[PDB]
């Protein structure tokens, strides 16, 4: 399972 | 450094694999690898059981 | 079998390089100098200066 | 300006070739010689006969 | 007074000379912190080492040496060896780059930077030296770094100090081995260089090296710590006259007048007898005769080179140990009669001989022999022109194909200092030959 | 001090950093956390060629990963030893690549090529003397020469001055799955020869046929070929790391590997390689290391020398040897084969003898060379972009994208160019 | 030092090699597991010669094992000692012979003889010199003789100084089984006279005889007859590891054996044979050796040289004796039948003595004998093929081969050349 938590930028992390 | 070649020194040579359970090879030793396959027979092993319960 | 062939083959007297080839031991002449037979004019050459 | 062409589809050609009139070293210069002591060709410095599951001509691609 | 200064340049030029001192230190009972026992020998540095040490009022004998190199790994590893505190810190003279296996690249683009720092220290060695006979230079002609940091700094040496002595010691390119193509390059660069100002260079050769060791002494698999020991009794036994006195003792001064004959040929050879293995020492017997008869065996000699294809001009021999006057004198008249040796018709005596009574020692933990007579045999001949003969059919194809010269090209060099060495080498044999005729 | 810092280009070189990495930390005793395990002084002394000292002994990796697919970067950076990597050296687009050379090189490079040029500034300030760099990548792959051929093209004028390796991958001869990447490689590679100055080639079918010769395991990883791979990129790196009497800078390799510019591809060469019980049934010696060490099969890179000529051999040994053996060996070899090798040069091998040996094995080497087998590689190359330019199969999308024949034309040309270069020294 | 290597070809090849291999491991005393067990210096000395040092105290076998039917290896594999033999060696095809010679000759071997190279030479470098090679195969095989031309000729020109010694064993004479036989001899032993130098002629009816006349036990196997020829061929390579002042040299012996070059067949005898009671009834002594040694009840090669003379003989001694009785026995059998000799030599008697007893019994010889003996057997062979080429049976397989009728001319007129050879150099 893709930990989608670095893709994150500052205006879209969550 | 009275080695270098011995006339015996065969009888002084360890081997670098004894066995898969030595301390020596590490992950930087090639002779030490990772897809080297017990798990081939494990994977055989388990390919059945699953096969089966499928 | 080289040893049979040379024998076989015809000429007696193979020249021998030194030995006189007999007019009538002279049978089988090779080709004429040509590169695609198996006679390449290289060859010619080397017998002659031998 | 010269086009390699080549010939139509066959089935049980091979893909590559090895041409030992260029692929030999031990007399590697000798058949050099005969190269232009027959002089079939040259021309380019490479070609194959075989370039994959492919016919040609001797003439490489000029 | 009477002493010398040693300089290594290049990685090749250090293990060697690590091992001398090494070697030097136990014959004087050196400690490695740098200090003798309860025994009184200190004073402002006047005893066997004030040749060779420096125990000053500090009590610590201080090397009469400066390293130089270009690469801070094998430097610094001996400043973590075991008498890195005996060894001056900046006397070890490193650097951060290398000239990777470029002659011109350590003399033209590092050399000028480093040479002025141990300028410094040669004044200030000089300063404090007091009789400084001459210098002791360690370097090889294959040297990556060796080759052109020793070319550049033997000029200004030079050109400072020409009163005194340069003796040049360098492993000889081993004539059918090159783990380099680009050695024959610098090789002659350097030669011919060095022609017009080296006083006294003395070469060697490893391959002669390995065959002597399971020749004689049963080594199949030497090392360099065995190969560094060979060169470095060398050395000792020339400076014997130097630490012991003998019969006679003799100077560099007496090697130099009386070795070389003519001007820019100074290039002797170097053979040393009693070489042999522990036991093959034991159950046999040593005299004069036999190792006369053994030092001017062919094979015994480092250097690839046939006596019988060459002739002879000088030949010195030094005798450490315990000799009389009575057996080598009629041992080398002996010698004088033999037909087969060929020495020049130009010189009735070619001998120098010199006497020492110390007999040399082992080393702990050594391979050498139980030597109670030895001696030094540097010899020069005619049959060395074959090796630069080996070099220059070696150098003219590959720079009339002109290999690995846009390197040479690309760091701001050009073709005419190379065609230059050429003549220089092709007068070398033409010379070697008017003079090999009598 | 000189060091290098490294660039991990390409998704192939996302796999192929990410292994090569871990077996550098793994060979120094690195945790994955990054807790440095005080173990061996040698490799305690000389790490800041490639890592620097951060806070409490964490030795932070000095390379910088780039790609466009998030994915690629998030399985990179949550691998295991994605934690020792830097978010500050995680560089990246939004787009999609498509596997279009020209996107990376002109459409998707102009916006990111600023970006990454100012972190690899700021790194080239943070260490004080460089060597150079070197770059894990592929000529066949979309991304990595769209990317690598921008950046090589960008990294060469600013500092003009230090080594440009470069470590590409070459596809699979007999199927190259992406079918402009004949394109593709040729794009790249006609920038490629007039940048780089070294480079590896490497080839997945040798490798697998390796896997079919002593790995013998059936069914590997594409990560074991990375794990071999990276040995031999270790290997040739062991050099510098650690002492031992061998000459190992790069520049005082390459003046003894080429002798002409042009040459700037360069092949592997790997030691004991085992199978099942063969392990225990190897008397491990120079001798059978040498004869191994040259074998046909030994081969991993292109194809067999075999066909070509030997122009300069270079063969590292990484254990405890001697001068005298490898010596004899090279006498041997050369007595073996003196005609198999050019009269051009005599002499042609240069040599090295690592004293430390690796973690695990003893007895170990490494090859570099450069011989006449890459006639094989481009060839295929040529008639393969023969086929297909001379009736341009594939092209509205370079043209879409602004490329033009003419490109193309000085690409072949070149290569072509190449072609003559090779056997005109050899032939 | 000078060594030899094996090559154990053919499926009855196959079988004999397991045999001598085990015999000779035994000989020493090696377990079929590999630890030697110290137990005889001169043994532990001179076993260099044949094997090589493995790990541990093992003794690699230097032989190559080679087939194309699975079966045989994988049998050899479980034999006792199969575990001894290297996989490394286990070379083979993935075809099926028919029996054919040509297919062996020309078809099959030929994807199959570029890597038997490989393997060889890799043997060969991983020795320092040696006297030759021996070849255990048979005459009518149809895949030992098939690529045992192929092979002979190939190590003719790779190393034209050495020792092609061959050991051959001809079938039955009554009757063949395999009916294109003659064929696969005729043709290969065409070949062999010009590249052997040394042929041991061994036929199976004479072991059935000797199975009948001293063996005396009924049913043996067929293993039981590779014991026997195992010690014959372990009795005639006991001359080089042993010492004793017997000169051992094949070169030694094959200059006393050849008075011409076209003389390359050699007939084997042996020593005490001994049958049920017989153990505890002989008083073994020079003399009974020496007349069971010349027993017409006692040779197993060919037939009796009753029908001929006798060219040249050698005995080779095993054991505890001395000149002054091999010397009388010597005068003794001159004595006996002087005119059973060629008057074109006189003391045609080659005499060596190993004074190392074998394993189990003190007195021991064997004898390699050159008589004019040998017409029988290729005049025999003469009228097969005439029988089978008058009208061409069973030849459209080797015309789909490639063989054409010519190929058969110059190959009987080589051997019918061989038939006034041997007669008129005796007649
Ligand atoms: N004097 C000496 N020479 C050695 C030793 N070991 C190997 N050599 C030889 O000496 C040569 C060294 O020359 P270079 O490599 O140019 O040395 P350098 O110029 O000081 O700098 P590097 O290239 O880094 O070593 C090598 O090619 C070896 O063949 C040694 O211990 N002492
Ligand atoms: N990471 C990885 N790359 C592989 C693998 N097998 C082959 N490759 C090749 O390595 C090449 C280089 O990767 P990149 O340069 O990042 O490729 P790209 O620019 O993203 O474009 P693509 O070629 O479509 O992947 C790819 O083109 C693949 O063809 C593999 O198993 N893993
Ligand atoms: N295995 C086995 N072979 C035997 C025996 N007796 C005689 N032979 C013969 O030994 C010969 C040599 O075997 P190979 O050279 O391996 O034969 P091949 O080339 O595979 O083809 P064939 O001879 O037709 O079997 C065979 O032709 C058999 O006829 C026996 O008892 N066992």
């Amino acid at each position: 399972r893709k930990n989608c938590s670095f893709s994150t930028p500052v205006p879209l992390s969550l | 450094e009275f080695d270098l070649s011995d006339p015996l020194a065969l009888q002084k040579e360890l081997p670098a694999r004894i066995s898969d359970n030595d301390m020596r090879n590490t992950i930087s030793g090639m002779q030490k690898f990772m897809g080297e396959d017990l798990n081939f027979q494990e994977r055989r092993r388990f390919q059945k059981e699953q096969s089966r319960e499928w | 079998p080289l040893d049979k062939v040379l024998e076989q083959a015809g000429r007696h007297s193979w020249v021998d390089i030194t030995r006189p080839p007999t007019p009538r031991t002279q049978g089988l002449k090779t080709p004429p100098p040509d590169p695609i037979g198996t006679y390449t004019p290289a060859c010619a050459k080397a017998l002659f200066e031998a | 300006i010269h086009l390699p062409r080549f010939s139509l589809k066959q089935g049980m050609i091979p893909t590559r070739y090895v041409m030992p009139w260029k692929e030999n070293m031990k007399f590697r210069n000798v058949n050099l010689q005969q190269a232009e002591a027959c002089g079939i060709y040259a021309g380019p410095l490479e070609d194959s006969l075989f370039w994959g599951y492919s016919e040609r001509l001797c003439h490489g691609e000029d | 007074m009477r002493e010398c200064i040693s300089i290594h340049v290049g990685q090749a030029g250090v293990q060697i000379g690590n091992a001398c001192w090494e070697l030097y230190c136990l014959e004087h009972g050196i400690q490695p912190d740098g200090q003798m026992p309860s025994d009184k020998t200190i004073g402002g540095g006047d005893d066997s080492f004030n040749t060779f040490f420096s125990e000053t009022g500090a009590g610590k004998h201080v090397p009469r040496a400066v390293f130089v190199d270009l690469e801070p790994t094998v430097v610094d590893e001996v400043r973590t060896g075991t008498y890195r505190q005996l060894f001056h810190p900046e006397q070890l003279i490193t650097g951060k780059e290398d000239a990777a296996n470029n002659y011109a690249r350590g003399h033209y683009t590092i050399g000028k930077e480093i040479v002025d720092l141990v300028l410094d220290r040669i004044r200030k060695l000089a300063d404090l030296c007091t009789g400084l006979q001459g210098f002791l230079i360690f370097h090889s002609f294959g040297g990556g770094t060796g080759s052109g940091f020793a070319s550049l700094l033997m000029e200004r040496l030079s050109v400072d100090y020409g009163k005194k002595s340069k003796l040049e010691f360098a492993i000889y390119p081993a004539p059918q081995v090159s783990t380099a193509v680009v050695e024959p390059y610098n090789s002659i660069l350097t030669t011919h260089t060095t022609l017009e100002h080296s006083d006294c260079a003395f070469m060697v050769d490893n391959e002669a090296i390995y065959d002597i060791c399971r020749r004689n002494l049963d080594i199949e698999r030497p090392t360099y710590t065995n190969l560094n020991r060979l060169i470095g009794q060398i050395v000792s036994s020339i400076t014997a006259s130097l630490r012991f006195d003998g019969a006679l003792n003799v100077d560099l001064t007496e090697f130099q007048t009386n070795l070389v004959p003519y001007p820019r040929i100074h290039f002797p050879l170097a053979t040393y007898a009693p070489v042999i293995s522990a036991e093959k020492a034991y159950h046999e017997q040593l005299s004069v005769a036999e190792i006369t008869n053994a030092c001017f065996e062919p094979a015994n000699q480092m250097v690839k080179c046939d006596p019988r294809h060459g002739k002879y001009m000088a030949c010195c021999m030094l005798y450490r140990g315990d000799v009389v006057p009575k057996d080598v004198n009629a041992a080398i008249a002996t010698i004088k009669t033999k037909r087969t040796i060929q020495f020049v018709d130009w010189c009735p005596t070619g001998f120098k001989v010199g006497i020492n009574y110390q007999p040399p020692t082992v080393v702990p933990g050594g391979d050498l022999a139980k030597v109670q007579r030895a001696v030094c045999m540097l010899s020069n001949t005619t049959a060395i022109a074959e090796a630069w003969a080996r070099l220059d059919h070696k150098f003219d194809l590959m720079y009339a194909k002109r290999a690995f010269v846009h390197w040479y090209v690309g760091e701001g060099m050009e073709e005419g200092e190379f065609s230059e060495a050429r003549e220089d080498l092709a007068a070398l044999e033409k010379d070697y030959e008017e003079v090999g005729v009598d | 001090m000189r060091e290098i810092v490294h660039l991990q280009a390409g998704q192939c070189g996302n796999q192929i950093g990410a292994k090569f990495w871990e077996v550098i930390s793994d060979e120094h005793g690195i945790d994955p956390t990054g807790t440095y395990h005080g173990d061996s002084d040698l490799q305690l002394e000389r790490i800041n060629v490639y890592y620097n000292e951060a806070t409490g002994g964490k030795y932070v990796p000095r390379a910088v990963l780039v790609d466009l697919e998030p994915g690629t970067m998030d399985s990179v950076r949550s691998g295991p030893f994605g934690q020792i990597f830097r978010p500050d050296n995680f560089v990246f687009g939004q787009s999609g690549a498509g596997n279009n050379w020209a996107k990376g090189h002109y459409t998707e490079g102009a916006e990111l090529v600023d970006s990454v040029l100012d972190v690899v500034r700021k790194e080239a300030e943070s260490c004080d003397c460089l060597q150079g760099f070197q770059l894990t990548h592929s000529l066949g792959g979309g991304t990595g020469s769209g990317m690598g051929t921008l950046l090589i093209s960008k990294i060469r004028e600013e500092y003009p001055d230090r080594i440009m390796n470069t470590f590409s991958v070459v596809p699979s001869p007999k199927v190259s799955d992406t079918v402009v990447e004949p394109y593709n490689a040729t794009l790249s590679v006609h920038q490629l020869v007039e940048n780089t100055d070294e480079t590896y080639c490497i080839d997945n079918e040798a490798l697998y046929d390796i896997c079919f010769r002593t790995l013998k395991l059936t069914t590997p990883t594409y990560g074991d070929l990375n794990h071999l791979v990276s040995a031999t990129m270790s290997g040739v790196t062991t050099c510098l790391r650690f002492p031992g009497q061998l000459n190992a800078d790069l520049r005082k390799l390459a003046v003894n590997m080429v002798p002409f510019p042009r040459l700037h591809f360069f092949m592997p060469g790997f030691a004991p390689l085992t199978s099942r019980g063969s392990q225990q049934y190897r008397a491990l010696t120079v001798p059978e290391l040498t004869q191994q060490m040259f074998d046909a099969k030994n081969m991993m890179a292109a194809c067999d020398p075999r066909h070509g000529r030997y122009l300069t051999v270079a063969a590292v040994f990484r254990g405890r040897m001697s001068m005298k053996e490898v010596d004899e060996q090279m006498l041997n070899v050369q007595n073996k084969n003196s005609s198999y090798f050019v009269e051009w040069i005599p002499n042609n091998v240069k040599t090295a003898v690592c004293d430390i040996p690796p973690r695990g094995l003893k007895m170990s080497a490494t090859f570099i060379g450069n011989s006449t087998a890459i006639q094989e590689l481009f060839k295929r190359i040529s008639e393969q972009f023969t086929a297909m330019f001379r009736r341009k199969a594939f092209l509205h999308w370079y043209t879409g994208e602004g490329m033009d024949e003419m490109e193309f034309t000085e690409a072949e040309s070149n290569m072509n160019d190449l072609v003559s270069e090779y056997q005109q020294y050899q032939d």
